RNA sequence: AAGG
RNA sequence: AAGGUAAGUAU
RNA sequence: ACGAUACAGAGAAGAUUAGCAUGGCCCCUGCGCAAGGAUGACA
RNA sequence: AGCUUUGCGCAGUGGCAGUAUCGUAGCCAAUGAGGUCUAUCCGAGGCGCGAUUAUUGCUAAUU
């Protein structure tokens, strides 16, 4: 994802960053169905 | 038809009524089943009045309830049948007497009251 | 002359029924007339019952979950509601229970009260003998304030009780009894400035007695 | 399938 | 001398 | 009358496996039924 | 007119435990079941027998 690899080929610095994958899920599924959507989603990303 | 021993015996109205006093009682565990826990409560001065049967056989077995009513202030009152009484309080097997007990702050206190005057205008 | 039921007796009645029922619909779904039940699922219960499905289409089978249990509870308030008392039945239900059979008698009570001046206090036991059907009739004198109240024992213990510790000069029961039939209407709140006329209008109704009780019992407790 |  | 038999189906 | 042959040979173990609903118990919520409690309201 | 108590149903959601849940044209039981503690006091089911994957169904696999 580009707004990952920029950021983190743009840091000079070490630091802990905290993002959210769920970003406005949670208020229409249930974490359940968020976590099965984002593997989905990384695994198409992955593949192609 | 019924013992004349038994005089303070309730009408059809008033054993529909006080059969389902004796039931709500039941349901706010405000009931004692049988001649000895009537007795008991008669004792320790905790009966609000004494509900017995006119079928007893012997009825002198529970001829000496009046008596000790008497002797506490209580009211006393005879229905015809032991075996709707047993229902009324709960139990399949007959029951020939059972004592409403007294619990303050029960919802049941205006009935109780209430039946109290019923019978204590009805034994003559 | 109803049986009431141990408990013992309503857990096997209930246990039986729904034993019953129960066999009943599984006879239907043995025999073909009702589809077999499809397994309850949850969110918690989403992915023990359909993981393989719900990891190609999570958001599918999500929405698969989600109607589930909106069918159920759209039927559960179907049931509930269907099975309401409209608004004007629980009406109905209210204007009859607090209706008492006055053909077998009427319980009569007569109140005396040394002041009720004050309108409020007026509109209270105006409104609360009209809502429990107790025909009556109010006479103002300057200490005699006769109250007679008539209608069925709930509403006559009930009204006792409401100007006995509900209403605050003080409130007394002269007498409380029973007779035949009715002699007075609705509340009206007749003002009597004198004797004579109370009397004659309590003669009206043939029960000026009420007023002489009234009367006399006033004279005794101004005089004690 | 073969032996006493 | 034993306590050391596979149970078979075919020919 | 065995045995030799050809074949099989794991020649000693219900090893089963998950899902849901019922059932028990204990609340909570809604609706119905039958009873009841306490209180408020001026012309 | 609202509010609220008790019991009974009907459902919904949730929690807990499978050494336990039922069955009683068997017997006994408030005319007292059962009592180690509190006994001139406690007050309700007990026992025997039967069913069982210690309630019972479907569903999906392998068969």
């Amino acid at each position: 994802v580009e707004k990952f690899g920029d950021l983190i080929l743009k840091a000079t610095e070490p630091q802990m960053v905290l993002f959210n994958l769920y970003d406005d899920w949670l208020k229409t599924i249930s974490s359940y169905t968020a976590f099965s959507r984002l593997i989905l989603i990384l695994r198409a990303l992955h593949v192609n | 038809d019924v013992n004349p021993k038994a005089y303070p015996l309730a009408d059809a109205h008033l054993t529909k009524k006080l059969l389902d006093l004796v039931q709500q009682s039941c349901n706010y565990k405000q009931l004692r089943k049988g001649a000895n826990e009537a007795t008991k409560t008669l004792n320790r001065g905790i009966s609000e009045f004494i509900v017995m049967a006119a079928d007893a056989e012997p009825l002198e077995i529970i001829l000496h309830l009046p008596l000790l009513c008497e002797d506490k202030n209580v009211p006393y009152v005879f229905v015809r049948s032991k075996q709707a009484l047993g229902r009324a309080c709960g139990v399949s097997r007959p029951v020939i007497a059972c004592s409403v007990t007294i619990k303050e702050g029960s919802q049941l206190k205006q009935q109780i009251q209430s039946i109290q005057q019923s019978i204590e205008r009805l034994l003559v | 002359l109803g049986v009431y039921l141990t408990k013992k007796e309503q857990k096997k009645l209930r246990r039986q029924t729904r034993r019953e029922a129960q066999k009943e619909l599984q006879e239907k779904v043995r025999l073909g007339l009702m589809p077999p039940p499809e397994p309850k699922v949850r969110i918690s219960n989403l992915m023990r019952v359909l993981g393989t499905e719900a990891v190609q289409d999570p958001t599918k089978v999500e929405a698969h979950v989600r109607a589930q249990m909106a069918k159920r509870q759209k039927a559960h308030e179907e049931a509930n509601a269907a099975r309401k008392l409209t608004a004007e039945q629980r009406k109905v239900k209210k204007i009859k229970k607090l209706k008492e059979d006055i053909s077998q008698g009427v319980h009569i009570s007569v109140y005396r009260v040394r002041n009720l001046s004050n309108p409020a206090k007026k509109f209270k036991i105006e409104a609360n003998a009209g809502q429990l059907y107790l025909t009556g009739v109010v006479v103002l004198h300057k200490d005699v304030n006769v109250v007679v109240v008539e209608g069925g024992p709930k509403a006559q213990k009930k009204f006792k009780r409401l100007m006995l510790h509900r209403i605050k000069n003080k409130c007394v029961l002269v007498w409380e009894g029973t007779a035949k039939d009715r002699s007075f209407g609705e509340m009206k709140f007749k003002q009597c400035p004198t004797e004579n006329m109370a009397r004659e209008h309590f003669k009206k109704h043939g029960a000026e007695h009420y007023w002489d009780l009234a009367l006399s019992e006033s004279v005794l407790e101004s005089t004690d």
